[PDB]
RNA sequence: CGGCCAACUACGUGCCAGCAGCCGCGGUAAUACGUAGGGUCCGAGCGUUGUCCGGAAUUACUGGGCGUAAAGAGCUCGUA
RNA sequence: GGGAGACUGGAAUUCCUGGUGUAGCGGUGGAAUGCGCAGAUAUCAGGAGGAACACCGGUGGCGAAGGCGGGUCUCUGGGCAGUAACUGACGCUGAGGAGCGAAAGCGUGGGGAGCGAACAGGAUUAGAUACCCUGGUAGUCCACGCCGUAAACGGUGGGUACUAGGUGUGGGUUUCCUUCCUUGGGAUCCGUGCCGUAGCUAACGCAUUAAGUACCCCGCCUGGGGAGUACGGCCGCAAGGCUAAAACUCAAAGGAAUUGACGGGGGCCCGCACAAGCGGCGGAGCAUGUGGAUUAAUUCGAUGCAACGCGAAGAACCUUACCUGGGUUUGACAUGCACAGGACGCCGGCAGAGAUGUCGGUUCCCUUGUGGCCUGUGUGCAGGUGGUGCAUGGCUGUCGUCAGCUCGUGUCGUGAGAUGUUGGGUUAAGUCCCGCAACGAGCGCAACCCUUGUCUCAUGUUGCCAGCACGUUAUGGUGGGGACUCGUGAGAGACUGCCGGGGUCAACUCGGAGGAAGGUGGGGAUGACGUCAAGUCAUCAUGCCCCUUAUGUCCAGGGCUUCACACAUGCUACAAUGGCCGGUACAAAGGGCUGCGAUGCCGUGAGGUGGAGCGAAUCCUUUCAAAGCCGGUCUCAGUUCGGAUCGGGGUCUGCAACUCGACCCCGUGAAGUCGGAGUCGCUAGUAAUCGCAGAUCAGCAACGCUGCGGUGAAUACGUUCCCG
């Protein structure tokens, strides 16, 4: 490490017992340092108390580390100096040892800045205590084509419906099947030429819809975290879509 | 430094030059005799409070035009003051040289003067506070004068710590250009240095 | 852009061309405002790739961004106090926009000893798929896919 | 003879010489150092030191307190 | 869930055994030690063992305190309610004393699954005897005993009586709604919380469960350290525990609360702050400034933002304040008190580097009292870029053109202080609206000013020329003309003015019409209270100190330009988006009298001669430019790139270009191949690039500064990170 010491006036020696205390910092900054600088002057007033005044700037990788102190001689100005540049090093690491007690911790405990944002559902939580089913659509069992279930889709603005096919006579649920278009499940898998002819662009889900209980239902959709669930109930022995409704209820359309 | 002067701030819009003359090739000598005749009549007269001075030339002739709150002092009942500035001013190279001498209508409402007094006030020994406070209530009572602010710093009081202190009174919006503020600074010499006053007073607006 | 986002500035159509790639492109290539020159050298590359190839300038133009427009990217994201490269989906005037400054910046390494005939020959080698920008667009979609783990957020 | 605490100016000196019961005064312009004027309190006395009481409700009987300032035993049973 | 003893239940962890089964498992912010490939992890079945008891399960119960919940049985302590049968003050407290007393720790004997001091490696770090990871011994567990400590806290000793209430919750008795199901409600006794009177307190707060009002008993305190330490003593296997000083030293140590400041605390916002981009710096040569070194001197000031092309808008001499040497002293320059005068002053010669000295010619007008000049003699005195910007004025920078900083009266608090200035919304804004123990006001914001973008009226010279005539190429050049520009006077025009929708029908906000311009249109001038003892005793002034035969003053020469290096700001480049040559088209602004200076002529070219016309909308700076466009050539090379350095020859200014000017001509032809870590500027006529002009100026170090125009981009998803 090299220091430039730009002093002024009558301080013998200064120079170089500043050089020398101010040299053995470079191992403290954990970063190398550029061109680090230090300035030495006296007040001409005798009636200051501490005349002698001494700044240091150092260039630690890009970021600026400057201090001054005043002392009754140079010794003095250089050595309570060297404690305040020790400080500011010590206070400027940045290194993973100096960054760890801040950057947030655990998954619930604490609150910080930049700690995570809770994840949150659309639907208000209402947890399984007291979930309920509260609403029960039968809105629409006539049989429809993929085109006309499409549009009674989109006016009713809702991701999913359920209806029954006109080809199969089969109960089927269509959904936005995302970028691949729309998506089709029956309760019993067909193909698309056994399906009512169609212009709009879909594809068949190949599973089916299994049979499975009230209770079995909702532990499916809680573990499996699809918006909606469509199965054939195992008392009813009919098709069912079980969806969490905007309440934290669950939406059970039934026939 | 945070505030320009008022007077150089509305020289455009409200208040107006104080020299009055062409000059093209004779700018600089013109310039010259005119701070000359400056100097000459501040140094010449100090019990007078002199308000103003006004110069204009036309080739040969100029009429300065001085203002004072006493007119009396500077003027001589036989012209022996008269005679004196008329002497002192042709020796500054002015040729035909002729003086106005004028007195000021309200000697409180003007910034200077007020400036004037508070500094020989403070100069001798009274004590600051009763020299701002005095100042102030003698303006207010001026029908035209709306709002006024005076402001000294330096030594005041023989400390060895410079202060700076300030009262205002009124409306002072040093920002609006259509408001008139009249301006007075001043340098009071005390034993212990130079104590800098500044007045600000505020009449109306004009458009 | 802390208040909101800014405006666009609405570039005008191209005389000779009549398209808006081009005078995009002619924008691109600009320098120190001397956009005459930029006018002369992109005329002069789009009449070399018809004589080349014997069509029109503009559909060989679209073939070349078409093989080297981006679809997905990767981004510096800091979540949790932490830094990671995450791939993010590039709309189209980004896309269109690395596909040009690509095609006029590696266009500009060639040695071809002119600025026309680099450029020719950067646009007829993207238009074939050989150039050096389909490369990097090769490139930049595989380090895209290599941190899709990082994709949830 | 800065305030407690009656009684301010000038010169000499400058973080020195020194003063001081406490707070604190000496950094070329000191009402706190030394000397001169001026002043005040006492007066055959005036100050310093040493010892005791008071102010000290600061051992609180007259006349104190214990959540956080010092102060409730770690908690019960029980002898005088 | 009060305590002790005995028996016993299931989930899960670990290990072992046996199947299926492969190449990883494990761990972290990221990894590595580690485990596995000899069959791990995973999955199933079986077995062994130890510890703790998910749900119930809480500010809910019990206990004097420590503390106490898997289930069942046995033994046992306490409490509460009702009846009031019974005894009849037998009550309270308690020095010493005895007993119980979390965890850790000690002794003997067992047990040992998980966890885990110590101890090993792995990782981070400048260093890690730590935080994180892999293993892991005591210990945690049982039996019998020791110790006797805890933030053993409600930091609140025990008993009693009284002093507004409101509402949860645990236990028990009873009256009335009455279904008598129901926390129905009431009454009452005993607990356990929250809010709140009076009252108390320094305040925070306590407030029928007192820290209130009083009575009885006990323990404890007398400033902070030294110190709960030493000595002595008692207890203990030991660790150590209990009792417990002094010397010396300090003028304080402390409790509560207020205003700031700060945070690797939170929330809401801003800014080229970041993100997306464009061009750079840091690499090379040169110009400039600074540090350091050097020197006789390298004059002085300025040290992050906010010093470092700054004071310096012009250092050969002068400037100049520094060095060497030569002179000079009421002085280089002022003004006053005096003595003598008619000269001061000039002009030539000589000596000297010059200052200066000397020689030769010239000699005052007033008016008798003297004045103007200087001489010397003097005497007050001048004169200091000598010191102190921590004694100052004045001036300026900066936070920051950010939105904030205060005051009057009122109110609250013992007081510092608080409210207003907070809360919801909105804005560029403490801008505004609605609320509100506040009601108002001031400096700040905005507006009033300049310029710019549109139009109308007025307006025609030196400015335009559209329609008319003369023109000679040379063109508004000339007569003429207000028509279009332009010049400069007045005025209009943007005011959420109008419409639609959000909005508390409020501020305000989104969109639309109109218009040249739509929402402070674009840019300026303007910089609140103050901060940083910021800068300036070298623009100036100035208190105090200092020099005064010198730190004043005159002159010559030199220095401020020195150079083994370091830092900063810029310019030119590294080339083909280019170099060179020829032709050719478009600006704005500004300057000019002892200055701009044309035509012509002479030089290759700086330039020389010469002087037309101009104090200038006229003449000159050419009619003005360069980038630009067209044509030719060069052909990717240390080159026809780059220009440094050096040799020779000249011009101009200046008394004088050696130290130390610029430019011109010929030759010479270095580094340099787009530049590490890092870092800077910029949101539109902007960045980038091209030229012109001005100040300072005899000449210039100007590539610097201040303005003017030509051509003119890319990008902004959005506030997580960096700075303020």
């Amino acid at each position: 490490m090299d220091v430039d010491v730009s002093t002024d006036g009558e301080l013998p020696g200064a120079a170089e017992y500043a050089r020398e205390k101010i040299g053995r910092l470079s191992r403290r900054a954990h970063r190398p340092v550029l061109h680090a600088r230090v300035r030495l002057t006296r007040h001409g007033d005798p009636a200051v108390e501490r005349p002698v005044i001494a700044q240091a700037n150092l260039d630690v990788n890009g970021r600026q580390v400057r201090a001054q102190v005043e002392g009754v001689n140079a010794r003095e100005a250089v050595d309570r100096l060297e404690a305040r540049l020790r400080s500011r090093l010590e206070r400027i690491a940045e290194h993973w040892e100096a960054r760890r007690g801040g950057v947030p911790a655990e998954a619930g405990r604490e609150w910080r800045h930049e700690s995570e944002p809770a994840r949150r559902p659309g639907y208000f939580p209402r947890p399984p205590e007291e979930r309920r089913i509260i609403r029960r659509k039968s809105f629409s069992m006539v049989p429809c084509t993929v085109d006309e279930a499409a549009l009674e889709m989109e006016m009713l603005d809702y991701d999913f419906h359920l209806f029954t096919e006109k080809g199969t006579g089969f109960a089927a649920v269509l959904y936005k099947g995302g970028p691949t278009g729309y998506r089709l499940v029956l309760v019993i898998p067909v193909p698309a030429d056994e399906l009512s002819p169609f212009e709009k662009p879909i594809t068949i889900s190949t599973h089916p819809a299994p049979c499975l209980t009230q209770r079995d239902a909702v532990e499916r959709l809680g573990l499996l975290g699809l918006p909606f669930l469509f199965y054939i109930d195992a008392a009813e022995g009919r098709a069912s879509v079980i969806y969490r409704r905007y309440d934290g209820h669950y939406g059970l359309i039934t026939p | 430094g945070q505030k320009i002067n008022p007077h150089g701030f509305r020289l455009g819009i409200t208040t107006e030059w104080k020299s009055r003359w062409y000059a093209d090739k004779q700018y600089k000598d013109y310039v010259k005799e005119d701070v000359a005749i400056r100097k000459l009549l501040a140094t010449g007269l100090e019990r007078a409070g002199i308000a103003d001075v006004e110069i204009e030339r036309t080739r040969d002739r100029v009429r300065v035009d001085i203002h004072t709150a006493r007119p009396g002092i500077v003027i001589g009942r036989r012209g022996t003051e008269a005679d004196r500035i008329r002497a002192d001013l042709e020796k500054l190279t002015g040729k035909q040289v002729q003086l106005n001498i004028l007195e000021v209508k309200n000697p409180e409402s003007q910034a200077q003067l007020v400036a004037q007094g508070v500094a020989e006030q403070l100069s001798n020994r009274v004590a600051f506070r009763r020299a701002m406070r005095k100042a102030i209530q003698s303006a207010m009572r001026q029908p035209n004068v709306k709002g006024i602010r005076v402001q000294c710093s330096g030594r005041l009081g023989g400390a060895e710590m410079s202060r700076s202190e300030f009262y205002r009174e009124g409306r002072v919006p040093l920002h609006t250009l259509r408001a008139d503020i009249d301006y007075g600074l001043y340098e009071a010499k005390t034993t212990f240095g130079r104590i800098g006053v500044k007045v600000w007073i505020y009449k109306g607006d004009i458009v | 852009p802390r208040k909101g986002p800014a405006p666009k500035r609405p570039l005008v159509n191209d005389p000779v061309y009549g398209s808006q790639l081009v005078t995009q492109l002619v924008n691109k290539v600009l320098l120190e405002g001397k956009k005459s020159l930029a006018e002369r050298i992109v005329y002069g590359a789009l009449e070399q790739a018809r004589e080349k190839t014997g069509t029109d300038p503009v559909v060989t133009l679209k073939r070349a961004l078409d093989n080297v427009k981006p679809a997905l990217e990767v981004r510096s994201r800091r979540v949790g106090g932490a830094t990671y490269q995450v791939p993010v989906e590039v709309r189209p005037d980004r896309s269109t926009t690395l596909a040009l400054r690509w095609l006029v910046n590696f266009s500009r390494q060639r040695r071809e000893k002119t600025m026309v005939e680099r450029l020719a020959n950067e646009i007829l080698d993207a238009s074939n798929g050989l150039g050096a920008s389909v490369k990097r667009r090769e490139d930049t979609h595989k380090m895209a896919e290599a941190n899709r783990a990082f994709a949830h957020y």
